[PDB]
């Protein structure tokens, strides 16, 4: 019986607000500096580069995609800001390489491209680590891997920050063999040239696809008789199919992910699907770009829940914090959002929490606004410390599937407690408004305002209210350039910048893909009662 | 001047649909003009094309005769039917139609223009030697002009009655504290109608009646009108035939004359509008006047001869509003969650533009349907009306259904003594408060709530696995005893009570007060709506029951009742008041900002304060609607967390 | 006739449909001949599409695509799922 009538969440916000109107202009100028930056990466390498390769007969790299997944369906992209201003001089639209979730013949694949027109598709230092961070993804939610191969090789201006490592170049081979073992689907199209070790991505691949003139396969760099389609599909039996053309390519690679005799399963229950009472656009007034002023995260909450229903666990304890049951999509899900700073009782009550829905097997949500711990010599002495560590140590053994969303700052301690990247989330997602820094930038300011006006104090010579901003503006600057989400998602940080508008959608998707995946059972450590 | 193949309807609702279904029986392909409110109208999801005409306001889309114009010359549609309202009294648009070569179905300019000047319509009429009314129309206010018109005239005469040339001084000094008229009581309006081809040729379709008046609008038609003569109804349409062969009259038309009594009539308006109250003729004669028109139009002979045109029973017409009749008749705007109608049959028609689902709007005239009835005699004419009247039902707006339910009932009016001060005259008999519900109709309420449950139950069996477990059943029976449920519900202002004992037959033993009902019954479906067949103390009954909200609707042909089923404390969100007593301070902090005096009204969400702890901006808000008794705190002062900030007055 | 539809094989209802549309016929003007005298314009050959048929028809495509992905998801467990959408959206 499920007729039982229950409380929503949220409330309408006061349109004519000044602050709501203020608010809802900023995020917006934001949003839109967002939008109009992805369609300059969406050009990649440029129009005489893609002059170029179409002159060749190849198809662009993300035209591919679209006649990959099946006819109208979603594509998650991840990472689009890798590389956006990381090289000095260099240019690197999306890293050199295009990754994402998409369905094709009905299955949730990743689907890894490189982008010949950036750079000839080359290998930048970012390029290995968004690669990575794509395999890792697939692994964690058992999604088979496709390669739409088309490559130049590592670049080797930057050799050292590619080959060597245990998270560089070498490890992309070491990844696809652990998936093959595991019965993850690893499918490579050779649409382009591959060299070196890109020769050994078709070889590694339980089934692979090469392109009659454009695909080239070789240890050693012409390159159509040491390589080339023939070669490999007739004498050197490298190829598995061969293939006309891109278009052709793509439809044998339909049918392949047909034959892997999969079919999804899920291990949670489900109950149908209802959109949010509230317009989520209106996200836009309530969050607005000001860190500094606080919101209620349960308005956010009512806004992307299933027909804004929210069950609130433990709502009167703790209540810096906000954890609750709701669902997405169908989906259940344990959501833990900050609300205030982070107290003794908040970091017990989301121990608790994670507890409960690792029992049961539920997902968790998590929503970093965050602004540090609670400072006093009282708490301190309560075991602050020992209280912030039970939850860090919750997160990190919980084997549900977990998804951040950063809605705001990200500071310290605090990020970890709330699943930041260090603890292996599944997806990881920022708000164009958020900062992410070991400290805010005021803190690091104020405090080295104390250390060298004691410095000069306590050393005699007198420091002046001048000398003070001569200490401070730098640093303020240094972390607001280096906590800007910009920054944060060129470096793979995060898995994408997401329009506050689109949340409920990423979350959809994220989830449905999460789900592939058997969910474990969790053993925690030793909690320090 | 061309035969009629495309025909573009500029007009919208129910005028349209009925247009459109001349159309199409005669296979002419239909164009529909639509607003953007009217994008999803049934209209326009009824035509073969459909054009976007601009905004919602008349006066930008069905009023712009530039945008019919061009849509018409667009779709190449030969003809425009303007059907009523909007463009089809408009000279200017008819013209126009002909300069563009389309043609216009309806009436000449000429008729239009002569028609719609009183004085030359009056004095062609007279010319016609159509009985005229007697009024004095000057500007002229002299009181020896407007007493020299008034004996003219002959008393009575209507400044003030002046029942005599004594009385009439005081009467307009009175009044004035002028336009003359006749004075008598001359309440009941009889119309007639007339159809003329281009060849000159015209016949008289038998007289109806509008006498009944609501707020200036005709509520109630019905034809042949009550009282006349067979002989009076040969001379009074023979009248309109003359009239109308006179002024070369093409197009189906009306003639207004007033009778006060004693068959004496004269002349008030001929109007070219095809009035709405067209169905109930077309039911007596047998004919579709739409039909003719479009074959006159075309430029066709009348269809039928006068000899062959005959008079068969009785019809009655009358027209749903969401007009609430409480406040006086006032319009109302709102969404049809859930409408139903009588059986469509020969002898019942019903004429509507809106579906169930559909949303009224402030925009238009919120009327929702037409409803025609057909029988032998006047009274089982009207027998079947209110028969009719029952089986509408509406949900989610007020309506004028009970209104019109309690006008026919009146005595007065099945006696067929109608006159236009009918509504005032009666109108606290028309208008009837609700009586409190019987024991019997809250019994079948209560069993509607369990069965509904039952069924609720019965959907999660069919998702579940153990589809055959014994406790998906709805039994409600406990092992060596018997189950009684408390379960209130509210009549009006009264809430009841009701215990509900589960007897093991599956029949429900019910007690309201010292009264035990035995009450067994089922839920079935015709059509899309659920029926609730119920016997209750041996008494058996079958009604429509909708549960909506918090409401249980019962329609049964004897009568409609509303019960409504108590919201707990805790949903009702008067619990959320109840939840903290008082705002506290969210922490340590300086206070920045006060919003609030001593004694100030402040309703929920009204920012109270606003505190700043460790550089971090708090808005403290008012957690109620309840006015503040005392502030503990003023600005600059350091509140400790959760320390009480604001007194409120005991409510 | 055009609510009249055959697939599969040639047929005449396009020539009746030129047939009954023809000036002559319309006056019944008929004559043995009829057909043999204005067989130039009773029969027609095909002239170019408008460009809102096209519109049309890869509107139909699309819907059809929408409704074998429906048909796809009545089987599968995630019945719910967005990625089960046709908004083809990024």
């Amino acid at each position: 019986y499920h007729g039982d009538s229950v409380a929503s969440l949220g409330t309408q916000p006061d349109l004519g607000s000044a602050l709501y109107q203020e608010n809802y202009k900023q995020m917006k100028a934001l949003v839109n500096q967002l939008h109009e930056r992805v369609e300059h990466i969406k050009l990649g390498g440029g129009e005489k580069a893609r002059a170029l390769h179409i002159s060749r007969g190849k198809l662009l790299p993300r035209e591919r995609i679209d006649n990959l997944i099946d006819p109208g369906s979603p594509f998650l992209e991840l990472s689009q800001f890798a590389g956006y201003q990381l090289y000095d001089n260099e240019e690197v639209p999306g890293g050199g390489i295009i990754t994402g979730i998409g369905r094709v013949s009905g299955v949730e694949c990743m689907i890894i491209a490189n982008d010949a027109t950036v750079k000839g598709g080359a290998y930048y230092p970012v390029t290995v680590k968004k690669q990575l961070r794509a395999q890792e993804i697939a692994m964690q939610n058992r999604l088979p891997c496709i390669y739409l191969v088309d490559s130049g090789g590592a670049y080797l201006p930057r050799q050292a920050d590619v080959f060597p490592d245990r998270d560089h170049f070498g490890r992309t081979f070491y990844n696809q063999a652990i998936m093959s073992s595991k019965n993850i689907a690893q499918i490579a199209v050779v649409m382009g040239s591959c060299t070196a070790g890109g020769a050994y991505v078709p070889a590694m691949a339980d089934e692979n696809i090469i392109v009659r003139k454009q695909g080239t396969i070789f240890l050693a760099g012409s390159a159509e008789d040491l390589g080339g389609a023939d070669l490999h599909c007739r004498k050197s039996g490298v190829s598995d199919h061969w293939a006309l053309d891109d278009h052709h390519a793509l439809h044998l690679t339909r049918k392949v992910v047909r034959n892997l005799n999969y079919q999804k399963k899920l291990d949670v229950t489900i109950e149908p699907s209802e959109e949010p009472l509230f317009p989520a656009d209106e996200l836009y007034g309530i969050v607005g770009a000001n860190l500094k002023r606080s919101f209620d995260v349960r308005e956010v909450i009512a806004r992307i829940v299933d027909g804004s229903r929210f069950t609130e666990f433990k709502a009167f304890y703790g209540d810096t914090l906000v954890t609750g049951f709701a669902r997405i999509f169908g989906y259940p899900v344990g959501i833990v959002g900050n609300n205030g700073v982070l107290f003794s009782e908040s970091a017990k009550k989301g121990t608790h929490f994670v507890q409960l829905c690792c029992q049961r097997n539920i997902p968790l949500l998590f929503l970093q606004n965050i602004t540090g711990f609670m400072v006093g010599r009282e708490y301190e002495a309560e075991g602050i410390a020992k209280d912030g560590a039970k939850m860090v140590a919750a997160v990190a053994c919980a084997q549900v599937p977990k998804i951040t969303l950063i809605i705001g700052g990200s500071y310290g301690a605090g990020n970890y407690g709330m699943c930041g990247r260090a603890y292996s989330p599944r997806f990881l997602y920022i708000w164009p408004n958020a900062r992410i820094s070991v400290m805010g930038g005021e803190q690091a300011a104020n405090v080295l305002a104390t250390i060298t006006k004691d410095q000069r104090a306590r050393e005699g010579k007198q420091f002046s209210s001048a000398d003070e901003a001569a200490l401070k503006e730098p640093i303020i600057k240094k972390f607001e350039e280096e906590g800007n989400p910009y920054y944060s998602s060129a470096r793979v940080w995060d898995d994408g910048i997401i329009d506050p508008a689109d949340t409920r959608l990423v979350l959809g998707l994220s989830f449905s893909a999460a789900l592939n995946a058997p969910i474990e059972k969790t053993d925690f450590g030793i909690f320090r009662m | 001047g061309r035969n009629i193949t495309k025909v573009l309807i500029a007009n919208r609702g129910e005028i349209a649909c009925r247009v459109m279904r001349t159309a199409k029986k005669l296979g002419v392909q239909t164009v529909a003009v639509y607003s953007e409110a009217d994008r999803n109208s049934m209209h326009v999801d009824m035509a073969d094309e459909a054009y976007s005409i601009g905004p919602a306001p008349s006066q930008q889309s069905y009023l712009s005769m530039e945008k019919i114009i061009q849509v018409a010359k667009t779709s190449a549609a030969q003809a425009i039917h303007p059907g009523c309202g909007f463009l089809s009294e408009n000279m200017e648009f008819a013209e126009l139609c002909k300069q563009e070569g389309i043609i216009f179905i309806g009436p000449p300019p000429s008729a239009i223009r002569d028609m719609g000047i009183k004085s030359t319509s009056k004095s062609i009429m007279a010319a016609a030697g159509v009985p005229v009314v007697e009024g004095y129309h000057g500007e002229d206010q002299s009181d020896q002009c407007l007493k020299e018109h008034a004996r003219r005239i002959g008393y009575p005469v209507m400044i003030r009655i002046v029942r005599s040339e004594q009385e009439f001084q005081e009467q307009l000094e009175s009044a004035r504290r002028m336009l003359i008229e006749k004075f008598v009581d001359t309440p009941r309006h009889v119309e007639v109608q007339v159809f003329g081809d281009h060849h000159g040729n015209a016949v008289y379709l038998f007289e109806r009646d509008c006498s009944v008046q609501r707020r200036h609008q005709k509520i109630i038609e019905e034809a042949p009108a009550p009282g006349i003569k067979s002989e009076v109804r040969k001379k009074l349409g023979e009248a309109a035939v003359r009239a109308a062969k006179a002024v070369n009259y093409v197009g189906a038309g009306t003639v207004e004359f007033i009778m006060d009594s004693k068959h004496n009539f004269c002349f008030m308006e001929m109007n070219t509008r095809l009035q709405v109250e067209h169905p109930v003729t077309e039911m007596i004669t047998g004919t579709d006047l739409v039909e003719w028109q479009l074959r006159i139009a075309a430029g066709e002979k009348i269809p039928l001869s006068q000899e062959e045109i005959t008079l068969q029973g009785h019809a009655f017409e009358a027209r749903i509003y969401a007009e609430d009749p409480s406040n006086n008749f006032m319009p109302v705007a709102g969404p049809l969650v859930h409408l139903s109608t009588p059986r469509a049959d020969p002898s019942t028609r019903i004429e509507t533009g809106v579906r169930q689902g559909d949303e009224v709007s402030v925009h238009y005239d919120p009327m929702i349907a037409k409803l025609v009835v057909w029988a032998a005699d006047r009274q089982a004419a009207l027998t079947k009306l209110r028969y009719s009247l029952r089986q509408y039902n509406i949900v989610g707006l007020h309506t004028n259904i009970d209104f019109l339910l309690n006008l026919s009932g009146h005595p007065e009016f099945e006696a067929g003594n109608v006159h236009t001060d009918f509504i005032p005259q009666h109108h606290k008999q028309l208008l009837l408060s609700r009586k409190a519900a019987a024991k019997e109709s809250l019994c079948q309420a209560a069993l509607g709530l369990i069965l509904k449950e039952k069924a609720m139950t019965d959907t999660f069996t069919l998702q579940a696995h153990d589809q055959f477990s014994p406790f998906s059943s709805s039994s409600g029976r406990r092992l060596n005893i018997s189950y009684t449920r408390n379960m209130t519900l509210k009549d009006g202002k009264n809430n009841v009570a009701i215990a509900v004992t589960y007897n093991h037959d599956g029949s429900y033993s019910m007690q309201i007060e010292d009264k035990t009902f035995q009450v067994l019954g089922n839920l079935y479906s015709e059509g899309d709506c659920t029926y609730l067949k119920c016997s209750v103390n041996g008494v058996a009954s079958k009604a429509k029951l909708i549960i909506l909200e918090n409401t249980i609707y019962l329609f049964s042909k004897e009568g409609s009742i509303e019960i409504d089923i108590p919201v707990p404390k805790y949903l009702s969100s008067v619990s959320s008041q109840e939840t903290q007593g008082g705002p506290l301070a969210p922490m340590t902090g300086t206070i920045e900002k006060v919003f609030v005096k001593a004694g100030d009204k402040v309703k929920a969400g009204d920012s109270l304060m606003v505190m700043i702890a460790m550089k971090m901006e708090h808005t403290i808000k008012s957690p109620k609607d309840g006015t503040v008794k005392k502030v503990f705190y003023r600005e600059g002062a350091q509140a400790n967390r959760h320390t009480p900030l604001v007194e409120f007055e005991e409510e």
